[PDB]
């Protein structure tokens, strides 16, 4: 049964001698014997917010996704696959759940390091199905059909949102199964899951600046679902495509002992 | 919301339809 | 208190437990009209393929880490199921996984009877992806190599969270899980994707004083609800 | 010819803003959603679940041995057990927890949190625990004589496989703060009698604890996650 | 004296984008619409042939 | 497409004024209030006392 | 009996050899005989608003409240402890109440001393109980959880709200207490009223510049509620963390004379 | 739209009117 | 305001509801 619920629980209060009978964990119920039950309470009305436990607000922050530098005088650009793997801070926290349904926002925020000049950029958002430059300047950047979207240095970032671009009703976060029909295809990779291909290049011809750009794609995922909420992953990750697991050589997150020890568990 | 998509709005942190009974309780 | 499920041609001789366990809170049906996709229609089987699948019993002695089968990698040559899934382009089916252990009054023992959607396993201390034939198990099904983190990463202390039951051998000897089509997309293929895995885990081991102690565990699943489109041969 | 003015704070980025963007794909017809079983729409429905406690986190405890407490023989009457920390903050028996590892990508916590000990020996073995629970501030105990004052439950193993214990939320603030603490709680667990089981069982039982937050919990202000954070195999692979 | 202020993404040509722009010639009347056959109005029509 | 114009003193900072800003932590549930006693809403409470 | 009083109080007149009875001042009651009853008055409607005496338009002012120069070529960048205790002006008009409850809102005003370069700035908040960056360039800065601003230097001064932080209901101003629970815990620290730590970096890599950066952090704390007025501090303040005294040498404002003296009392 | 001029407005993406028949059969 | 937090908003200069009275006379 469904329910609204705006604020945590309320508490009734509580009254000798009294006679409670029995309990079930193993049929796999997490027993809801109330502290009204269990022990003495009174009444409390209760105004602590849920809000920002949501699963909107527990993911919808925009991380940085991806923080790519290239030198301007691939070479002269950079293409980015599009995955949350990238950073293992946000990967854990999407690794809570099995089934995701969001529409991503991506915000690319531009630097100049070393008169510091003024650039126009282009930011190509390229699915996949389709062509990506290979060199700074092929005739792929100027295709009508692709999103693309041009921002100077000096203005507030530019800022897109992508739709929910998969086939499925939500990308598959785990995939216990292989790309494709052929048995060399990799385990744990959806086709479907595959989001686009970001790439960014400085659309200016080419100036004698002996100067850096650091470009950081950002993404705030929004209109979340979630579907099959996971254990969180102790161990330290050993890449982005396959859930590989190594373990510390000593305690807290080793393979062992994802704890760190004391001296007895009587002490 | 100014756009013609309905994707391109602002989040909607209006959710708060709970069922925390379908994982503790999943029974029959 | 002694029951017997009846389904389809086979028939299991069961404990009367109480709560059935129907993940998620959903009962299993079939793919609704505003959901489909295949415009065909698909073939649904009502006593051929909903019948029991009981796999081999496995010998839980006392240093075993816990058995996994996926599904429906364990039925992909089993019966009218496996004439269908090899036969079939998609398929849609839950299933009704009975697992029981047959034990003394004086075997001590716990197990973790949980089906976790969507087991990306891992493989330890390497970098190399896990190949097809260490995912792909059928009827044998696997064992765990390093159960306390699921082979995975994550962990077993908080698996719970998945729809699970426990075979504690004082309180009960069976567990029963009822399991929905979980899954991102209608229908799926047979060969390619396992939706569920089947783990049962020993959390407490087992123990009597005689120390060559076995105690073999009954697995039996039931497709639920099935479905088939694209029907080639 | 509207007349404006821009405000301190215009042109800014603020990654955590919520303002409606430019969408990249015109028209762009999304997926249609299907009822997939499960769904989540607030994290208080996962922590809302139970999970195993590694109450022996120890050394010479390896794998799943650091979940399960052994009741030998050996082990005498008024013996202690265990004692677990209630401290969620500090890295003990309740971190690789649902409630646990949820509540650390929050610096503020509440409400109530709920243990429940199953006991996996045989059918036969019987005898007597006493799960006594210290409130804040008050010590561990060390003896059943200073343990049948608090707030114990006398559970015998023969009549009962699982016992549920509360640990109620008893706090002078709104919330309790995570540091970047001492005594939020005990629950001790002593030999009330001794292990008596049969000549056939086997004479070390085991017990496995779980721990669950009730329906009061609540969490706020959100922090990043102390666990995870660091070589990571084809990370560059993305742009080449 | 309206307080406004400026987004990220303030700006940006997207080459995607639909926004009313400046006209180029004012009070343009145009050459008025004549019921020329077979109009498409969605490119479904043109693959539903054979 | 609204057809604004940046007034003089657009962009200023004037440490006086009242203008509703962006928030830092998002649905961000504060504190509830809690009766305390003695609650000053104008400082000439304070000025009237001996 | 609360009421609402917009405009100062207004005079009935009054009217021979009246006889009034009596006073009690050691109750510890203000007297409120009426200047009509004391002495002879007239008719007077008041119309001076009370309106800038609101604890509201008494505290919500912009104090500058941290001005913070870095070097770029902690170093690299600051990190800053949130107190209004840093400047005695606002302080000792905040240690006019014990209990303050407040919203900040948060000004960051960035100049650049010694072409004058043009960089991005951002200003990441990271509430107390999480990790602030050592380094100037540690993962800590692109922590998607805290919440970073980013901003320019050409461009109006970035500007956002924190909102009331505390687990209590109020920031206790004072505290006479001990923070913690044992006896080495200082005196007049709560830990629950700690703000957070903003820190401020130059998101630009380095650059051959010979700039220093002047960063000056704003607070007009708003939706205010106070309790329990105090005394006004008229000693001079001998620390941020105590509220030590030690006077100055002569009066107005020493110890033993806090008003400057005269000649006598009768001259 | 807030220009004087028609054609300075936004597209019209709202003509979804099909009539597919008048290709697959033009007939009498 | 047009955020969607309720502490973003504007200051709220309009608690003119005075008590003297508990100040000056907090006696029974």
């Amino acid at each position: 049964i469904e329910s609204i619920i705006k604020t945590a629980t309320d508490t009734v209060k509580s009254e000798l001698g009294v006679v409670p009978s029995l309990n079930a964990v193993e049929t796999g119920a997490t027993s809801n014997t109330e502290p009204e039950e269990a022990i003495q309470t009174r009444t409390v009305i209760n105004q602590h917010g849920v809000s920002e436990t949501l699963v909107e607000n527990f993911l919808s922050r925009a991380a940085l996704v991806s923080k790519r530098s290239f030198e301007y005088k691939d070479k002269n650009f950079f293409k980015w696959t599009i995955n949350t793997r990238s950073f293992v801070q946000l990967r854990r926290k999407l690794e809570l759940f099995t089934y995701l349904r969001f529409d991503a926002e991506i915000t690319i925020l531009t630097t100049v390091a070393v008169g510091l000049p003024d650039l126009t950029l282009q930011a190509m958002f390229v699915p996949t199905g389709a062509l990506t430059p290979e060199k700074q300047d092929s005739f792929h950047w100027q295709s009508g059909s692709n999103a693309s979207v041009f921002f100077k240095i000096s203005d507030p970032p530019a800022r897109i949102t992508i739709p929910f671009m998969c086939i499925n009703s939500a990308y598959s976060v785990f995939y216990d199964g292989f790309a494709g029909f052929e048995k060399n295809g990799l385990y744990g990779i959806n086709p479907a899951d595959t989001i686009g291909n970001l790439c960014v290049r400085i659309v200016n011809e080419h100036q004698p600046v002996g100067f850096t750009v650091t470009v950081r794609v950002y993404m705030k995922p929004k209109h979340i679902k979630a579907w099959a909420p996971r254990p969180p992953r102790t161990l330290p990750y050993m890449s982005i495509a396959n859930a590989n697991y190594k373990g510390k050589e000593r305690a807290p997150n080793a393979l062992s002992a994802i704890i760190g020890n004391r001296d007895s568990v009587k002490t | 919301n100014f756009y013609k998509d309905s994707y391109a709005a602002s989040a909607s942190k209006q959710d708060f339809s709970q069922d925390p009974s379908k994982f503790t309780e999943p029974v029959v | 208190r002694v029951l017997q499920l009846k389904l389809g041609n086979s028939a299991i001789v069961t404990q009367e437990a109480a709560n059935y366990c129907c993940a998620y809170g959903e009962w299993p049906n079939y793919l609704p009209d505003h959901e489909a996709v295949a415009i065909d229609k698909p073939t649904q089987p009502e006593t051929a393929t909903d019948r029991f699948y009981t796999l081999k019993s496995v010998k839980w002695e006392t240093g075993s880490t816990g058995w996994w089968w996926k599904l429906p990698d364990a039925l992909n040559n089993i019966g009218m199921f496996g004439q269908n899934v090899q036969h079939h382009y998609l398929y849609r089916s839950g299933f009704l996984i009975h697992v029981q252990c047959n034990a003394t009054k004086f075997h001590q023992g716990a197990l973790l009877v949980v089906a976790i959607p969507e087991h990306q396993r891992g493989a330890h201390n390497t970098n190399t992806s896990p190949g097809f034939d260490d995912i792909m198990k059928g009827e044998e099904g696997g064992t765990f190599n390093h159960p306390y983190v699921l082979d995975d990463g994550t962990s077993l202390a908080c698996a719970t969270i998945f729809p699970h039951q426990w075979i504690n051998l004082r309180t009960n000897n069976s567990a029963t899980i009822v399991l929905p089509w979980m899954n991102a997309a209608p229908m799926d293929f047979p060969l390619r994707h396992n939706q569920w895995t089947l783990a049962i885990i020993p959390v407490v081991p087992l123990g009597t004083r005689t120390t060559s102690s076995m105690v073999p565990i009954t697995v039996s699943i039931a497709p639920m609800c099935c479905e088939f489109n694209g029907l080639r041969h | 010819g509207v007349p404006t003015y821009l405000l301190p704070g215009s042109g800014q980025f603020l990654t955590t803003d919520d303002h409606s963007s430019a969408p990249a794909l015109p028209c762009f017809n999304p997926t249609p959603e299907m009822h997939i079983p499960g769904q989540v729409r607030n994290m208080l429905e996962v922590v809302q679940v139970e999970s195993m406690m590694e109450i022996n986190n120890t050394e010479s405890a390896v794998g799943m041995e650091r979940l399960k407490v052994d009741i030998s023989a050996l082990t005498d009457v008024d013996q202690l057990l265990f004692n677990i920390p209630l401290d969620i903050q500090l890295d003990g028996p309740l971190r690789n927890t649902l409630v646990g590892n949820i509540s650390r990508y929050y610096t503020h916590w509440s409400g109530s949190l709920e243990m429940t000990f199953m006991f996996c020996g045989s059918f036969m073995a019987a005898g007597k625990l006493i799960l006594c629970y210290t409130p804040p501030g008050g010590s561990c105990p060390t003896t059943r004589e200073t343990a049948m004052l608090g707030t114990h439950i006398v559970w015998d193993f023969g009549l009962q496989s699982s016992v549920t214990l509360i640990i109620p939320w008893i706090s002078g603030s709104h919330y309790r703060m995570f540091n970047n603490n001492a005594n939020v709680g005990y629950v001790t667990c002593f030999m009330q009698t001794n292990l008596i089981v049969p000549s056939e069982s086997s004479d070390t039982c085991s017990l496995i604890g779980f721990i669950a937050a009730k329906d009061d919990f609540s969490l706020r202000l959100m922090r990043d996650s102390p666990d995870i954070g660091q070589h990571l195999h084809a990370a560059e692979a993305a742009y080449q």
